[PDB]
DNA sequence: TCCGGATCCCCTGGAGAATCCCGGTGCCGAGGCCGCTCAATTGGTCGTAGACAGCTCTAGCACCGCTTAAACGCACGTACGCGCTGTCCCCCGCGTTTTAACCGCCAAGGGGATTACTCCCTAGTCTCCAGGCACGTGTCACATATATACATCCTGTTCCAGTGCCGGACCCGAGC
DNA sequence: GCTCGGGTCCGGCACTGGAACAGGATGTATATATGTGACACGTGCCTGGAGACTAGGGAGTAATCCCCTTGGCGGTTAAAACGCGGGGGACAGCGCGTACGTGCGTTTAAGCGGTGCTAGAGCTGTCTACGACCAATTGAGCGGCCTCGGCACCGGGATTCTCCAGGGGATCCGGA
C-alpha cells in the first residue's frame, strides 16, 4: 500500500536522454543523484499547489485542470492539456 | 447526452482554411490552440481590469484594449495588432 | 577488429537524434509511482487522472531540460564542456529558487 | 417583425466569436460594465494571432514535408520567431521537444 | 479644500504599538509597509477570484481564502496564518 | 431604538479594518457575491504578516540602536527570513541595500 | 531641453560603486559599455511601459504611480510609492 | 616613502562601506537628463514627477546590482576575480532577456 | 657540416555503419454530415459613467550663482587571466545479462458529475454616527561635527632553520 | 711493518634565505555636543462603515450512475544495469605580460539655494452616448457517428559520417 523509494526509478539513462535533449554531451557521475534532489523539489512544489486545489474543490481525484493552475501559478504555465 | 462543453476548436479551423486550406489540425494541436488562445484572453483581459481599476473607471472600453495589447505585445506585432483591431472597429462601427 | 566509435561521437549523435525526437524520455509507471510516493506525503489516497499524470512529467521535463541548458552554456563558460554539480548549483542560484 | 439574425462576428467581418468573447468578458469579473467595441478589437486581436501563428506552422510542416499540423511543428514555429518567443518565453508546450542547437565548442574540430 | 487618499498608516501604527510600544517609524517605512499590505491584499485577492473561477462559484467565501494562504505563503507562515485567520473568524462567529 | 455602534474589527479584535478590505473586495472585482468571513479572514492574515515583519524590524533597528525603523532594517529584515525571502524575492524595497555579503575567495588567503 | 549623449552620463565611477554594491573585486574596464547598453534596454522598457500608462491615462506628466505599475507588471515590483 | 595599500583591500573598504550605506550611488541630475532623453524618444513634450525618477533610480540600482551579484557568482564560477562582458551576457541569458 | 636515410606527422582512401530516402500497407483520428439546443440576437427601456467645460493651484520647468565632490586622468605597480604542459582518472562506448515496462485484457468499484430541493446568506436600501483623514503644532531622534580610541595592514626588524663550508678526524698512501 | 703526513669528508659553525613579529599610519569606530525637522499627537469633520429588514438566489445537501480510475495477470522485450578500457577532459603548476588598483592633482559639473511661470493635474456640474436588463427566437455551435486517406510502422537500398590503415613531405639524427 505504501511506497517508499521510487526516486531511483529516475534511472540515469533517463537523466542521460534528457540531458542530450538539452546537448550536454558529457555528464559527470555526480549528476544523477542531485537532479533526482531537484527534482523531487520541483514536484513536491507542484503537487502540493495541485492537492491544495484538489482538496478546496472536495474531491479526491485531482483533475489535469488543477496540475496547469498549479503550473500557471508557478511560472511554468503548460499549453496542451488546457480543457 | 452530456452537458455542453465548450471549445475554440471550428473558429481556428475557418482561421486555417483561410490560411492554407489545404492542411489539418491534430487534436493535441487544437489542444495547444485553446489554451494558448485561453491564456493569452486571460491575460489581455486582466490587464484591461487592471488598467479599468487604475483611472476608476467603472467601463471597460477599446481604447484601454489599444494599450494593453501595446504594453503586453511587443513592438511590430503590437502594431499590426492595433491595425487590425482598428479597421475591424471601423466596420463594426459602420454595422 | 569490432569497431567503437570515438568518445563523444555518439553522443552527439543522441544529441541530433533526441532533439529532433520529441518523444517521452523517463519510464511512465517508474514516474507514476514517484508521484503518487510523494502524493501521499501530503494527504492519504489521492486519485489520478493518467492525463494529468502525463501533462505534470511533462513539465517536469521541461523544467529539467531548461535548466540542463543553463548549466551547458555555464559549463561551457567555466572553459569546460562537462556539467558538474556545483554547475547546476549556480544555474539554480542564477534563476531564483 | 423582427430583422434577420445576423452576428457581430460578420458585423466586424472576423472568425472569432464576438458574443462569446463579450460574454466571457461578462461573466470573468474584468468590469461590471463592458463597451461594446474591445471584443470585437480583442478578437480581431486573437484570430491575426492564431492566423500568424498557423502561418508559421504550416510554413514549418509543409517544410517537414507534413500536410497535417504537429504540436513538434507548433514548437519549431514558436521558438523560431524571436518576438513570439518574447511573448512565449515562460510556456511549455505539449509533446514539443526544442530547437535543433549544438554549441559550437561541443562539434569537433 | 482637498480630497483625501486613504492609507494604512494609522493600522500599522496601532499594530506597532502593540507589537512595540517604545519603537517608532519613519514615514517612508509606512510607504513601503502600505505597498507591502496593498501588494498582499492584491495577490490573495486576485488567486481567490481564480479560485472562485475555477469551481465556478460566484461567491467569495474564508475557505478559498484560506486555500489561497497555503497557496501562496510557504509552511510555517502559512501554517501560523491559517491558525490565526481560523481563530478570528471563530470570533466573528461567535459575534 | 437602535443598536450602539460597535465596529466588525473589535468583532474580529483585530485591529485591521473589517469594512474597509470588505469595501475594497467589493469593489476589486473579484466575485460578484462576498462572504462575511472572508474579509475577517484576509484581515487577520494581513496584521499577522504586518505583525511579524514588525518585530522583525524592531529587533533589527534595535540591533542598529534605533527607535524608529528604517527601510534599510526592513530589507535585513525580509532578506535574512527565508520564507519572506521566498515571498518577497521580486520585490526591492526603495533604500533597501544589499545584505552585508562578501565571497570567501575575495577575501584574502 | 533636446539632448544627445547621455549614456556617457552615467560615470565610469557610479558603475564601480554599483559593482561594489555587487560585491564585485575586480571590473575590466571594458565592462562600463554592456552595463550602459543593459541600463538602457531595461529602462527603455520600463520607460516605454510607463509612457504607455501615461498616454492612456490622457496625462502629458509621468506620475511615479504608474511607474509602480509598469515595474510591477514586469515582475520587479518596487514598494514605498504608493503602489 | 608614502603609504599605498595593496590591491583589493580599498576594493574590499568600499564594499563594505556601500553594502553597509543605501544612498543613491547614481548622480540624479544626469540620471534624470538620461531619462528625459530616451523619453522624448516616445513621446514629445513628457514632463516626470520627481518621485517617478526617484522609483525608476532605485528600479535601476536593483536590476543593476541583481545582475552585479550574477556575475560575481558566473565569475567564481570560472575560478576567476575579474568580470568580462561574457559573465553579464550569460546571467542575462540565464536570466532570459 | 652537409647529405642521406629514418621516421613521424599530415594526408588520403576505403570500409563499416548509422541514418535518410523510397515505396508498401494497414490503421485510426480527422473532417464532414446530421440532429439538437441554448446562447447570441433584436428590440426597447432606463439609468448612469464618462467626456467635456471650466477653474484653480501646484509642482515641474527653467535659470542663475556659488561651492565644493568627485570624475577624469596620469603613472607606477602587483596580480590575475590565461595559455601551455603534464598527469591522472572518469565517463562514454560497447557488450552481456537481467528485469520490469508496457500492452492488453478483464473485474470491480469509487467518486465525479449531474439534478432536485430548500434554505442561509447576502446584496441592497435607509438612517445615523464615530473613525480615520487633513491640519496644525511641538519636540526630541537622529544627522552632523569634533575629538579620541582602536583595528588593521603593510612593512621594517629580528629570529630561526637550511645549508655551504672551516676545521678536525679518519683513511690512504708514501717514506723510513 | 710502523709511522707520519696529506687528502678528503663530515660535523658544527657561520652565512644566508625565509618567517614570525612589532610598529606606525591610516581608516574606521565611538563618545560627546548640538540643532532641527519629521514624527507624533491633539482637533474638526464627514462619510464611509455599521444596524435593521427583505428578496431572492447561490450554494449546501440528497440520489444515482456510470464512467473513469484502480487492481491484477500474462508475455516480451527494450530498457536498464553492470563491467572494461582508454582516451579525452578536468585540473593543477608555472611563466608572463598586461590591466586595472591605487594614489594624487585637476576640472568641472552635480548639488543646493533661491526665484519666477505656467502647463497641466486635478476637482466639479451637465448631460448625453452608451450600454446593462429582459422577452422571443432562432441558427450557430456542440455531441454523435462514419468514412478514409494521412500517416505510423515495415522493409530495402543509398547516402553520408567516422575512423583507422596505407602514401607524401618534413624533419631529425647519424655517417662520411
Amino acid at each position: 500500500k505504501v511506497l517508499r523509494d521510487n526516486i531511483q526509478g529516475i534511472t540515469k539513462p533517463a537523466i542521460r536522454r534528457l540531458a542530450r535533449r538539452g546537448g550536454v554531451k558529457r555528464i559527470s557521475g555526480l549528476i544523477y543523484e542531485e537532479t533526482r534532489g531537484v527534482l523531487k523539489v520541483f514536484l513536491e512544489n507542484v503537487i502540493r499547489d495541485a492537492v491544495t486545489y484538489t482538496e478546496h474543490a472536495k474531491r479526491k481525484t485531482v483533475t489535469a485542470m488543477d496540475v496547469v493552475y498549479a503550473l500557471k501559478r508557478q511560472g511554468r504555465t503548460l499549453y496542451g492539456f488546457g480543457g | 447526452k452530456r452537458s455542453r462543453k465548450e471549445s475554440y476548436s471550428v473558429y481556428v479551423y475557418k482561421v486555417l482554411k483561410q490560411v492554407h486550406p489545404d492542411t489539418g489540425i491534430s487534436s493535441k494541436a487544437m489542444g495547444i490552440m485553446n489554451s494558448f488562445v485561453n491564456d493569452i484572453f486571460e491575460r489581455i483581459a486582466g490587464e484591461a481590469s487592471r488598467l479599468a481599476h487604475y483611472n476608476k473607471r467603472s467601463t471597460i472600453t477599446s481604447r484601454e484594449i489599444q494599450t494593453a495589447v501595446r504594453l503586453l505585445l511587443p513592438g511590430e506585432l503590437a502594431k499590426h495588432a492595433v491595425s487590425e483591431g482598428t479597421k475591424a472597429v471601423t466596420k463594426y462601427t459602420s454595422a | 577488429k569490432p569497431h567503437r566509435y570515438r568518445p563523444g561521437t555518439v553522443a552527439l549523435r543522441e544529441i541530433r537524434r533526441y532533439q529532433k525526437s520529441t518523444e517521452l524520455l523517463i519510464r511512465k509507471l517508474p514516474f507514476q509511482r514517484l508521484v503518487r510516493e510523494i502524493a501521499q506525503d501530503f494527504k492519504t489516497d489521492l486519485r489520478f487522472q493518467s492525463s494529468a499524470v502525463m501533462a505534470l512529467q511533462e513539465a517536469s521535463e521541461a523544467y529539467l531540460v531548461g535548466l540542463f541548458e543553463d548549466t551547458n552554456l555555464a559549463a561551457i563558460h567555466a572553459k569546460r564542456v562537462t556539467i558538474m554539480p556545483k554547475d547546476i548549483q549556480l544555474a539554480r542560484r542564477i534563476r531564483g529558487e | 417583425a423582427r430583422a434577420k439574425a445576423k452576428t457581430r462576428s460578420s458585423r466586424a467581418g472576423l472568425q472569432f466569436p464576438v458574443g462569446r468573447v463579450h460574454r466571457l468578458l461578462r461573466k470573468g469579473n474584468y468590469s461590471e460594465r463592458v463597451g461594446a467595441g474591445a471584443p470585437v478589437y480583442l478578437a480581431a486581436v486573437l484570430e491575426y494571432l492564431t492566423a500568424e501563428i498557423l502561418e508559421l506552422a504550416g510554413n514549418a510542416a509543409r517544410d517537414n514535408k507534413k500536410t497535417r499540423i504537429i504540436p513538434r511543428h507548433l514548437q519549431l514555429a514558436i521558438r523560431n520567431d524571436e518576438e513570439l518567443n518574447k511573448l512565449l518565453g515562460r510556456v511549455t508546450i505539449a509533446q514539443g521537444g526544442v530547437l535543433p542547437n549544438i554549441q559550437a565548442v561541443l562539434l569537433p574540430k
